[PDB]
């Protein structure tokens, strides 16, 4: 086990785990969790960025002394990428992008990045990869990015054969693009959902029960090759879950029901603006479907976690959005 | 069923194990006479009451107070260990 | 104006020590030994009352040495066997108690190297 | 003997002597002082098992363990066997011998042959240096039997020549003449004479029948042949002569016994069967060598596919042999119990934590019997010191070397055999001191101790 | 005595044993203990109970009239059965002069608190309090003053870990400040610098 | 004196270098690996011998007390020579 | 013998009322403590940690130690009612950043060589 990874101390910030874990895609939402994660209890993290330093720099109290490395890399070069996976036995994969850029689209993103980090990893003798897609992750999927995600996995699990598929449905949290995406619509005045939002069910899952679910499937010896379905415990109508929302941030509900066509066209408009888009047409038909059902997917108790609902941690999230009552649950 | 090991715990001055001590300076050697494979592993307890300790098949341990006994209430103890009767 | 209450003295629950280091430490109360490479016995006349050794490793940048437990360093100064005995009591500390060793008195004789017939005597001086 | 382990920053750094009146005065050996440079060398880390190819490769604990659970689940009672090497505590000879009683398992052996007739380790006294250390300073007349007590035991050796210097002591010796460094008298090699000095036509049969502190001094080493039973019997017939002759001046107990590892007495007072013969009589199919590295069992005297168990701490002649390695702790990174020849237990401390995964040696075995199901009692250290005391309560009084003596009975008990002697010279293992550096696990692995015998075979 | 050598003071000396025994006559039931150092200092030993008294006494006896309380502190000896002893140093202005005034308590018994007799007392019973645990009763308001909200010990006892036993850092998962136990990366240096070879034959106790 | 490691990295005076299979060398990466390139052990090989007609000579390190402490140094073996332990000097009578 | 000098209570019985008046005012302030430092624990938890810092000495049979800790336990309700404390103080109690310990024999046999 190279006596130098041969854990030591209590598992504190200045013990030694024992992993040497590259974290693609650490400076995102998720990213963070995961690193802050990894470095409390006294693991080398390899952290490659393409963004500013400075834009890094929260990343840096999360390890002690010399236990995070930042290094820089780009997607589209596959030298970078073996210079940041050289020494580690463990590679994390959360690139992601919600949008389309005029230099990266979901292909880039969701399938030729992922191969090309599952194929760097296994020539250089990574022992784990884990890998993010989606849950509602298929082949005929009506947006590019689920169908992406579906292209993705067959080539992830191709170049790495004992790749860890996780696949999370909707991730809530603090600095999260769903709680904060609904709760961003008061500006608007009366939200739009298509059909009244009360034909689509969303089942979220906190960002900490994903980012320990990354950390115990690292622990695992056996989830190898294994492919997880992360969800919550309850599952909402997204008419009643934005309800929700909106009384727990004080905020007027005023839902009327839109033409899903009617939706694309406003979509549309936000896309062709160079700063990030509040809503996508690709958003807009990802937050109108609903999440899938996988029973025969191992879960997140399978890794020792109990989920936590939607209720402890909605007045945390949205706490800031202001100037009791839970929603009903379909089960 | 079977017995596998006996173990005798006198202490060396205290008057408690005063006829303890007396059995085997009169009759441990012919026990052993008797028992040839049987290991009977006499030692020192100290301020403490003497014991006797039978160990059977499994590990399974049964230990008998032999405190002020006379040499043939410890005899009789022995020989009740022994032929496997209570 | 006194309460004459019977119980022994114990003030865990006051020190603020966490739990896992009072009921898993096990403290060793001794006279310290004299360090062989000198002849000096200064060092051998109080009580010393110390912790038991933790795990300690290597620190990844530097390869100093790291550890985890906060009683590495703490060792107690006693003028007998009997208040070491009292305070690591009162604080509900496992205790082993080493008696002290004192080197035993000779019979020294410089006119014994000059034996006539005992093997006393000395080949060089 | 007493030492004080200098330690820095988590590493062993000297060995220092540490002063005890009664046992080691104020010095140490050579190899008790410069072996611990084999520490740090050929260390057992990680759990290892045997991967397709035979060979054995890093695992888990888990893996190794429930590989070793499930073998001893599958086979039970004289299918099962251990055996204890010279380095080995009493906490974990204990654990063992508790695991494998749990299969009902009762071959439970050590390397080092005592002979088991009449008495064997039924009395304490029958294995033990009655005399004491410090009683050899009231001796007037010393007769060593086959044992080269300069190499073996160096300490006891200073303590006879203090005494020879100090008090007149008249040394005699029956074995090859080795240089002790002080003058005796070689009554022969023969064993015979032996029996000639109990029949009386010797006049050392005078010599020691005039004397008032007789000493009998027979060493393990001699005991290691063939004839042990038959020169026990010899040695025990001269003393018991000595004491109907010269009367009984009190409590002298003249019989004595010198041992050479430092495991032996605390496993002959746990019960453990003194020698291997036992494995030989019934060989096992899964086989436990605790510490082990004398080489007396190998592959060839078992059956096929035996199951070997190795636990320790140095990768030596009982690992490669071994189906799945355990990592244990050596004696400065554990708070283990060991009694000396004199019957003397004591206890080390903690100095460095046990290497990589390497783990406490009574915690393994604790470990193992959970998880194969048939879990010990014992969950602290405490807990085992107190199964120690059920089952020998003089392992846990730490500096107590009183005893009662019972030379009467183990002396009728040695006349039911009457094993003849063989017409072989007692040679003992260590005829100079280039035998003397290397003779354990630890030792073998220093460089300072083979240094030492580069330097005695040939000097510049 | 030569130049490197510090130059005595019988008369300071004198006049400070005399003091100390006029204090001892006045006060019997409280004075224990009187001595005088060799570089001219006053201690008065005393019963825990005449804390109150006796300051009051060396604060408003017209010989005494001791006005000013420098400094009041608590000193850890671990192998006294009672472990803390509680040290009031006095200043005179009137007479240019300084007194010391020790008494003793153990964990679990309260000392009457001085504030009645010196305002000055206030912060200081306070702040041993914080560092040694030591109760005062009848205090105005008796808390913590120097350590962190919710520390929980007395760091300054002796058997007080010198790296205390948790440490600070900031979370990013739960955005504030959390403390944890210690860890040090790397550990402190224990220096073992005493000499055998005493050095003062003056200071020699008697064998037992 | 400075050597190259089969991996590639420079071998310090000291001797170490990382293994081939260790993670650690992660930290030189788009960076260097500080190594002093004058090693004291080949400067002080190059030092001629002193050729002294005394059989005790003293030695300071040059520049009065700006050196070391004074030690003497006893020439009378033949086999080797004097050395400084302090400074690492050498030092030897004229034989023949 | 064995007399000693009272602190507050006399016996273990002034000892009690002393600790049921402490428990009444912890009791009481919890919920205000929740909403005044904006906690993201509910009330019920918050007393529910109360009551564990309350037995965590339930086993203390002297009277002395028993109104040393009422005096202690006052003076961090004084601390917390005054909004000298800070927020992290007040979840300094819940323990969140810390990974759990387990207990079991095995598993602290794996992690490491600490009972
Ligand atoms: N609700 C959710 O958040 C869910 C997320 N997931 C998956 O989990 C992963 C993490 O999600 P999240 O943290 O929200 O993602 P974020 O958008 O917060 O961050 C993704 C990371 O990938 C990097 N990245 C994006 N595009 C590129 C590119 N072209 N080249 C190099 N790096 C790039 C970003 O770096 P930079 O900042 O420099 O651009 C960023 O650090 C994603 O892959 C996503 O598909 C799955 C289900 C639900
Ligand atoms: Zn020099």
């Amino acid at each position: 086990l190279h006596h130098a990874l041969i854990p030591h101390g209590k598992g504190g910030r200045s013990s030694v785990s024992g992993i040497v874990a590259t974290v693609f895609g650490a400076t995102g939402f998720l990213g963070r969790y995961v690193v802050n994660h990894l470095g409390r209890m006294g693991s080398q993290v390899i952290v490659p960025y393409r963004c500013e330093p400075y834009d890094t720099m929260h990343l840096r109290p999360m390890g002690d002394l010399g236990q995070i490395i930042f290094m820089e890399w780009n997607g589209k070069d596959k030298d970078s990428i073996r210079k940041v996976v050289e020494h580690s036995n463990v590679v994390i994969n959360l690139v992601g992008r919600e949008w389309e850029t005029k230099n990266f689209d979901f292909e880039d993103v969701f399938v030729k990045i992922p191969h090309a980090i599952a194929q760097v990893s296994k020539e250089a003798g990574v022992e784990k990869l884990i890998h993010i897609s989606h849950l509602n992750a298929d082949i005929k999927s009506p947006s590019r990015y689920l169908r992406s995600k579906a292209v993705g996995e067959k080539e992830v699990r191709a170049a790495f054969p004992e790749a860890t598929i996780i696949k999370p449905s909707d991730i809530f949290g603090r600095e999260d693009r769903f709680l904060n995406y609904f709760a961003s619509m008061r500006w608007f005045g009366g939200v739009p959902l298509i059909s009244l939002g009360k034909e689509t069910v969303k089942q979220p899952v906190y960002i900490v029960d994903v980012s320990k679910g990354i950390i115990n499937a690292i622990k695992d010896p056996d989830a190898k090759g294994k492919t997880f379905a992360f969800v919550g415990p309850n599952r909402y109508l997204l008419f009643d879950l934005v309800q929700y929302i909106f009384a727990v941030a004080y905020r007027p509900f005023l839902p009327y029901p839109l033409p899903h066509f009617a939706y694309r066209w406003v979509g549309r408009l936000f896309e062709v603006s160079p700063f990030e888009p509040w809503t996508t047409r690709d958003k807009v038909e990802r937050v109108h479907m609903s999440d899938m059902t996988l029973p025969h997917l191992p879960g997140l108790e399978d890794l020792g976690i109990q989920a936590t609902p939607l209720e402890l941690k909605a007045i945390e999230v949205l706490r800031r959005h202001r100037t009791v009552k839970p929603a009903k649950t379909v089960n | 069923l079977g017995l596998r090991e006996i173990r005798i715990h006198l202490c060396q001055r205290s008057p408690g194990s005063q006829g303890v001590r007396d059995f085997i300076e009169k009759r441990y050697v012919e026990l052993k006479k008797a028992n040839p494979d049987l290991p009977i592993l006499i030692r020192e307890c100290s301020d403490v009451q003497p014991k006797l300790w039978a160990r059977y098949a499994f590990g399974q341990e049964k230990n008998v107070s032999l405190n002020n006994f006379s040499a043939d209430q410890v005899t009789r103890t022995l020989e009740n260990v022994l032929s496997g009767k209570a | 104006q006194l309460i004459a209450v019977d119980e022994k003295l114990d003030i865990t629950t006051l020190t603020g020590v966490p739990e896992e280091h009072i009921k898993t430490r096990k403290v060793r109360i001794f006279v310290p030994a004299r360090n062989n490479m000198q002849s000096g016995v200064n060092n051998t006349k109080k009580w010393k009352m110390e912790f038991d050794t933790r795990e300690r490793w290597e620190n990844p940048l530097m390869g100093w040495s790291s550890t985890a437990d906060p009683l590495s360093n703490l060792v107690l100064t006693f003028s007998t066997k009997e208040d070491a005995v009292a305070f690591a009591e009162k604080n509900g500390w496992s205790f082993d108690v080493e008696e002290r060793k004192v080197p035993k008195p000779k019979s020294k004789s410089y006119g014994a190297n000059f034996s006539w017939n005992k093997r006393t005597r000395v080949s060089t001086k | 003997s007493n030492i004080v382990v200098s330690t820095r920053t988590g590493e062993v750094m000297r060995i220092l002597p540490r002063m005890h009146e009664d046992i080691n005065e104020e010095w140490i050996s050579d190899k008790t002082r410069f072996a611990y440079d084999g520490l740090k060398r050929q260390r057992l880390t990680q759990p290892m098992i045997r991967n397709e190819k035979g060979l054995l490769t890093y695992t888990t604990w888990e893996d190794a363990l429930s590989r070793v659970a499930g073998m001893l689940q599958s086979f039970q009672g004289n299918d099962v066997a251990a055996i204890a090497g010279g380095l080995v505590d009493a906490e974990a000879l204990v654990a063992l011998k508790d695991l494998l009683n749990r299969v009902d398992s009762d071959s439970l052996c050590t390397e080092e042959v005592f002979p088991t007739a009449g008495a064997g380790t039924d009395l304490r006294s029958n294995y033990l240096l009655n005399t004491t250390i410090a009683g050899v300073e009231e001796a007037d007349v010393i007769l060593l039997v086959g044992t080269n007590p300069r190499f073996e035991a160096p300490l006891f050796n200073a303590r006879i020549r203090k005494s020879w210097l100090h008090n007149d002591l008249k040394v005699a010796l029956i074995g090859s003449p080795v240089d002790l460094t002080y003058r005796y008298d070689h009554l022969g090699d023969s064993p015979k004479i032996l029996q000639d000095i109990a029949s009386g036509n010797h006049p050392f049969s005078q010599i020691l029948k005039e004397a008032k502190k007789p000493m009998v001094v027979l060493g393990s080493s001699a005991l290691q042949r063939s004839d042990g039973t038959a020169i026990l019997a010899a040695v025990s017939n001269i003393a018991q002569n000595i004491r109907l002759s010269s009367g009984v001046t009190g409590d002298w107990k003249v019989m004595n016994i010198l041992h050479r590892i430092a495991s032996q007495v605390a496993a002959l007072d746990l019960g453990y069967k003194p020698g291997v013969e036992a494995i030989r009589k019934n060989p096992p199919k899964v086989l436990f060598l605790l510490g082990a590295d004398g080489g007396c069992i190998t592959r060839q005297d078992l059956p096929k596919d035996c199951f070997i168990i190795y636990q320790g701490h140095h990768g030596d002649v009982g690992a490669p042999m071994a189906d799945v390695i355990l990592p244990g702790a050596a004696y400065t990174e554990k708070s283990a119990t060991y009694v000396n020849t004199e019957g003397r237990a004591q206890q080390t401390k903690v100095a460095v934590t046990p290497p990589g995964l390497a783990r406490e040696d009574w915690k393994i075995i604790r470990a193992l019997s959970e998880i194969a199901g048939m879990t010990l009692p014992y969950d602290t250290l405490d807990q085992v010191r107190s199964r120690l005391e059920e089952v020998s309560p003089n392992l846990v009084r730490y500096d107590d070397v009183e005893g009662a003596n019972y030379f009467q009975q183990a002396n009728e008990l040695s006349k039911l055999v009457n094993q003849q002697l063989l017409a072989d010279p007692l040679v003992p293992p260590q005829l100079t001191i280039k035998d003397f550096y290397m003779t354990d696990s630890i030792s073998r692995a220093s460089q300072t101790m083979a240094k030492c015998v580069k330097a005695v075979t040939e000097g510049i | 005595t030569r130049p490197t050598i510090r130059p005595r003071n019988d008369v300071v000396h004198k006049q400070l044993s005399a003091f100390g025994q006029y204090v001892a006559e006045i006060l019997p039931k409280y004075v224990q203990q009187v001595q005088v150092s060799c570089f001219n200092e006053l201690e008065i030993f005393i019963h825990p109970d005449g804390v109150i008294p006796v300051l009051t006494f060396l604060r408003d006896h017209t010989n005494a009239q001791f006005k000013s309380l420098a400094d009041l502190t608590a000193v850890d000896v671990p192998t006294r059965q009672n472990r803390f002893e509680i040290v009031y140093n006095l200043l005179s202005l009137r007479f240019n002069s300084r007194i010391r005034v020790k008494t003793y308590t153990d964990e679990l018994t309260p000392i009457e608190s001085s504030v009645t007799v010196y305002k000055a007392a206030n912060w200081y019973e306070r702040e041993i309090w914080d560092m040694f645990g030591v109760f005062f009763a009848n205090h105005p308001d008796l808390r913590r003053i120097l350590t962190d909200y919710g520390f929980e010990g007395h760091p300054f006892r002796k058997d007080f870990p010198l790296s205390g036993y948790v440490e600070l850092r900031y979370d990013d998962e739960v955005k504030r400040v959390v403390a944890e136990p210690v860890e040090l990366a790397q550990e402190f240096r224990k220096f073992d610098l005493n000499s055998p070879w005493e050095a003062f034959p003056a200071y020699r106790q008697p064998p037992e | 004196g400075v050597r190259t490691s089969p991996t590639g990295e420079k071998v310090t005076h000291t001797g170490q270098a990382y293994d081939d299979g260790d993670y650690r060398r992660v930290r030189f990466s788009d960076r260097q690996k500080e190594v002093n390139e004058n090693f004291a052990i080949d400067l002080i090989a190059e030092q001629p011998v002193s050729e002294v007609g005394s059989r005790v000579i003293s030695c300071d390190g040059g520049g009065g007390a700006l050196g070391h402490p004074r030690v003497y140094i006893n020439l009378d073996k033949e086999t080797k020579t004097g050395t400084c332990g302090y400074c690492g000097l050498q030092f030897r009578q004229p034989h023949h | 013998g064995t007399s000693v000098k009272p602190i507050f209570s006399r016996d273990m019985n002034e000892a009690k009322r002393r600790v049921r008046e402490l428990y009444r005012a912890w009791y009481r302030e919890v919920p205000n403590t929740v909403h005044l430092f904006q906690l993201d624990i509910s009330v019920k938890q918050g007393r529910d940690k109360v009551r564990e810092m309350f037995m965590k000495n339930a086993h203390v049979t002297d009277p002395r130690v028993v109104d040393l800790l009422v005096i202690k336990g006052k003076m961090e309700l004084e601390e917390t009612i005054n909004v000298w404390k800070q927020r992290t103080h007040i979840m300094r109690f819940f323990h969140e950043t810390e990974a759990p310990r387990p207990t079991d024999f095995l598993s602290k046999f794996y992690v490491g060589h600490d009972p």
